[PDB]
């Protein structure tokens, strides 16, 4: 005679992504080297390279 | 650039008269201008080692 509760699924979640980043340190300045060329010619092949 | 530096540029005189004429004397020593003027009459011959 008892007609069962027609219990009904609930929605589905929403998958979710995790995005992390990664680090790393600041660089360092070679030695500086003292060169028998005046500035301008230094500078022409410097802005060269 | 890195290995190359500034030379002292140099100039020295040889004489070649000298150089014979001071020639150690376990080989013949003489001055070029009594070979020169016959090795030409003669056309032929050495001096020196």
């Amino acid at each position: 005679l008892y007609l069962p509760i027609y219990a009904t699924p609930a929605d589905p979640k929403a998958l979710l992504s995790a995005a992390v980043a990664t680090s790393q340190g600041g660089g360092w300045l070679p030695e500086s080297f003292m060169s028998l060329w005046r500035f301008p010619h230094m500078l022409e092949n410097a802005r060269g390279m | 650039l890195k290995r190359d530096k500034r030379a002292l540029e140099v100039e020295r005189t040889v004489s070649l008269a000298e150089v014979y004429a001071g020639l150690p004397k376990d080989n013949g020593p003489f001055s070029l201008a009594q070979e020169i003027d016959k090795l030409v009459s003669q056309g032929s011959g050495s001096a020196g080692s």
